[PDB]
RNA sequence: GAAACAUCUCAGUAUCGGGAGGAACAGAAAACGCAACGUGAUGUCGUUAGUAACCGCGAGUGAACGCGAUACAGCCCAAAC
RNA sequence: ACUCGUACGGUCACUGAAUCCUGCCCAGUGCAGGUAUCUGAACACCUCGUACAAGAGGACGAAGGACCUGUCAACGGCGGG
RNA sequence: GCUUUACUGCAGGCUGUCGCUGAGGACUCUCACUCCGGGAGGAGGACACCGAUAGCCGGGCA
């Protein structure tokens, strides 16, 4: 039968219907009044946490980052520039909300590495993520089989290089095929073109 | 100059004389799905647009024939070389 | 070409900024819990740097010295009261509400609590016209009739250095003087008598603006000068 | 007064001193920042590519 | 550079911010599409090819599938119970 | 920043002590105000089209413009016959 | 380097629209949001701010 799991799942298909419409109307007051990093006890999506690799266990740490909605925030040219290379409004990042939010976590926990991460809704000005962090040098972790994996030297600021599943996402690496010519095996092997 | 509406002449279709109707080629209406359509919304973004950017030239003093001849039996059309002309009327 | 004065303005720089460290008080209505229960004696009266005229010194019941925007006609040993039941007389503070109508007014509040923002000059004051249950209004100096949430407390009074104005400063050193203790960069230059890199009325072979003085409120900053979007100009018609 | 001769016998001021750091006489007293390896400014040490040709 | 120049080009180059290792990254198909009764994780080398594709369709720009090689390796969760 | 500031303020400009004075012009340009009507983009809406979509048209119509007015110690002008 | 009713653009200002955004062609309300208030609490309020887009102005700048 359906996993209790399921229900959050299905909750948050629609985060504008229902209880979770209300619930979130609710608790993004007081998110909105908390800093930019916040460590959480429980993650608010279990479903997803777990799906992504979250365990109730010791070295385990769940936080909530909050990012600013929109495009690049740009400063105009001072010197001569084509017209092509004078914008600034329409100039986006090229890195996704969420990759900004991975890292403004990971900074705040330099001895913790980003496991992975999963949106929480926005309001009109901001976009919320929890991301889920691993303390590789706890014992907790260098013997769970499942994740001594990231306790690796070689995983190591796996943010800052872009190996998370939102790094991989965001370096357009999805595709195994078509359409992944300049991205795999990385951007910047293939010039910069991705 | 004056041109008679309707008078005999080849048709190239049927392969003998017959009474064409002469008409001024009315511009047909564009689609805005050819490729150059789509190439301009491609290649159009921050600052000039290239060949976008510019805009249509000027006018010949006077413009050349552009008619369109109906055949009178089979009712097809054929197109001829055009010639400079100030004014063109018909005549009935 | 180069950024206008107005632009280094908004930098905050040195040169730009007010001696605020040379400043004396932060004049502002005392707050009280309720009650009005409050008053104080005027201890001594001071010259307020910040604004060229007189502010006294007062000491309340509670131990509390604080200099306030002094009205006209305060002396060393008055008594001063602040609250909803303070004696309607000169240099009391209270609520339009408690104000009787046609009663000159000074440092009037925006909001209920703001400490005072409307009528603190030199001799200005406002005129306090209309009552009522949800609005006061009142006259501002500048002779804008001005709607008012009748908690805004104020001071009775005109405030005290009227006339300042009357006197001319003469020479150069008076005017040097007084803005040596203002947020200004002084003297003035005219725009029209420098170079079209410096000001959007430099240039020419003779002083006279480029183009006509009355600029558009959509302007942006570093060509908004001359006649900020006038509703019209001169003397006549 | 000229910008040249005349002007160089007012320079008796002590900006640029031996780092602390570096061992370099780059560290501005005033500024208390090393123009040479950034010390006071930054943890890591000052360097640029532009310090050596683009293909070096 | 386009014998000017704006898209284009120089070039995702120079330079800048952040970070790992002895190598990095990639990687066991929601692939390919010599369309098949076919191939079978990923890098890389040779080739495919200056081909397809792009482009004031100007100057210029520019892959991939496949193939021959190198080396070969395949697994673990979430959930159901 | 102005600003420990609040129109007897401070910003933006012009002229340049005193004295006697400072005419006429609002057509153009600028600024500002108004505006029946006209014009005026996108979203949403309606019609056509497409088993969808591209697309074509329509309806409504903001600031702006047309139009009207104000203004020269605004830019400026003050002739021929 | 500088100018402008040169060409082409880019900031910036104004304006519509979508999101934040809620209850009962004009209107009421309060609960998000904003501001004032030490606070209690007051004003404002689905607007404003902010994010996005569209039209206009735009030698301020390239
Ligand atoms: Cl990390
Ligand atoms: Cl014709
Ligand atoms: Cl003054
Ligand atoms: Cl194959
Ligand atoms: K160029
Ligand atoms: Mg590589
Ligand atoms: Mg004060
Ligand atoms: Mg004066
Ligand atoms: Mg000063
Ligand atoms: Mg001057
Ligand atoms: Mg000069
Ligand atoms: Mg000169
Ligand atoms: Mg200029
Ligand atoms: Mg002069
Ligand atoms: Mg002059
Ligand atoms: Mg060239
Ligand atoms: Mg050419
Ligand atoms: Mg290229
Ligand atoms: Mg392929
Ligand atoms: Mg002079
Ligand atoms: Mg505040
Ligand atoms: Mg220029
Ligand atoms: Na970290
Ligand atoms: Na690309
Ligand atoms: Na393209
Ligand atoms: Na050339
Ligand atoms: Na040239
Ligand atoms: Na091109
Ligand atoms: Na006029
Ligand atoms: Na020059
Ligand atoms: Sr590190
Ligand atoms: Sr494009
Ligand atoms: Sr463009
Ligand atoms: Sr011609
Ligand atoms: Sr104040
Ligand atoms: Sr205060
Ligand atoms: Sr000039
Ligand atoms: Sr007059
Ligand atoms: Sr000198
Ligand atoms: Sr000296
Ligand atoms: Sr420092
Ligand atoms: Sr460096
Ligand atoms: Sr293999
Ligand atoms: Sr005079
Ligand atoms: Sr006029």
């Amino acid at each position: 039968a359906r996993s209790a799991y399921s229900y959050i799942r299905d909750a948050w298909k629609n985060p504008g219907d229902g209880q979770l419409a209300e619930l979130q109307w609710q608790r993004q007051q007081e998110w909105r009044n908390e800093g930019a990093v916040e460590r959480i006890e429980r993650p608010t999506r279990l479903d997803k946490a777990r799906s992504q690799g979250y365990k109730a266990k010791q070295g385990v740490i769940v936080a909530r980052v909050s990012v600013r909605k929109g495009s690049a925030r740009k400063r105009r040219h001072k010197a001569g520039r084509r017209s092509k290379r004078q914008g600034v409004t329409r100039i986006t990042r090229r890195k996704d909300i969420q990759r900004v939010a991975e890292e403004r976590a990971s900074r705040t926990f330099p001895n913790l590495r980003v496991l992975n991460s999963y949106s929480v809704g926005q309001d009109g000005r901001q976009k919320w993520h929890e991301v889920i962090l691993i303390d590789p040098n706890h014992p907790a972790i260098q013997n769970d089989d499942d994740l001594s994996w990231i306790c690796a030297d070689d995983q190591a600021d796996r943010v800052f290089r872009g190996l998370t599943g939102a790094g991989r996402r965001n370096r357009g690496l999805s595709g195994k095929g078509k359409g992944s010519e300049k991205t795999r095996p990385s951007l910047r092997s293939n010039g910069g073109k991705g | 100059m004056q041109m008679p509406r309707r008078f005999n002449t080849y048709c190239p279709h049927c392969n003998e004389h017959q009474e064409h109707e002469v008409e001024k080629v009315r511009s047909g209406r564009q689609t805005g799905m050819k490729w150059i359509d789509r190439q301009r919304e491609r290649n159009s973004g921050i600052g000039n647009d290239g060949k976008f950017s510019k805009v249509p030239g000027g006018d010949k003093p006077t413009k050349k024939t552009d008619l369109k001849y109906r055949c009178g039996e089979c009712g097809k059309a054929h197109l001829r070389e055009g010639w400079r002309a100030g004014r063109l009327e018909f005549q009935e | 070409g180069r950024r206008i004065q107005g632009q280094r303005r908004g930098r905050g720089t040195s040169t730009f900024r007010a001696p605020s460290h040379r400043y004396k008080a932060d004049l502002e209505h005392r707050k009280v819990e309720d009650g009005d229960v409050i008053a104080g004696t005027v201890v001594d009266i001071e010259h307020d740097p910040a604004r060229s005229a007189p502010v006294a010194a007062v000491e309340f019941e509670d131990g509390d010295r604080r200099l306030i925007l002094a009205p006209e006609g305060v002396g060393v040993g008055d008594e001063l009261q602040v609250g909803v039941s303070a004696e309607i007389a000169p240099g009391n503070t209270l609520p339009l509400a408690e104000i009787p109508e046609g009663v000159p007014v000074c440092n009037v509040e925006s909001s209920p609590g703001d400490g005072g923002k409307f009528a603190r000059a030199s001799g200005v004051n406002a005129q306090l016209l209309t009552h009522d249950r949800n609005v006061a209004v009142v006259k501002l100096p500048s002779g804008e009739m001005k709607r008012l949430d009748p908690q805004c407390r104020a001071t009775i009074g005109v405030v005290a250095g009227g006339g300042r104005t009357d006197k001319p400063f003469v020479k150069a050193g008076n005017k040097h003087h007084k803005m040596k203790a203002r947020g200004t960069k002084w003297p003035n230059v005219r725009g029209v008598a420098m170079n079209a890199v410096d000001h959007p009325f430099g240039g020419g072979g003779r002083q006279h603006p480029g183009k006509p003085k009355s600029i558009s409120r959509n302007a942006p900053p570093g060509r908004k000068v001359g006649d900020i979007a006038s509703k019209r100009t001169g003397r006549g018609g | 007064t000229g910008a040249g001769t005349p002007s160089q016998g007012k320079k008796n001021t002590t900006t640029h001193t031996k780092c602390r750091r570096c061992g370099e006489k780059s560290y501005h007293t005033k500024k208390k920042v090393c123009s040479s390896c950034g010390f006071g400014k930054s943890a890591k040490r000052r360097d640029y590519e532009w310090q050596s040709k683009a293909g070096e």
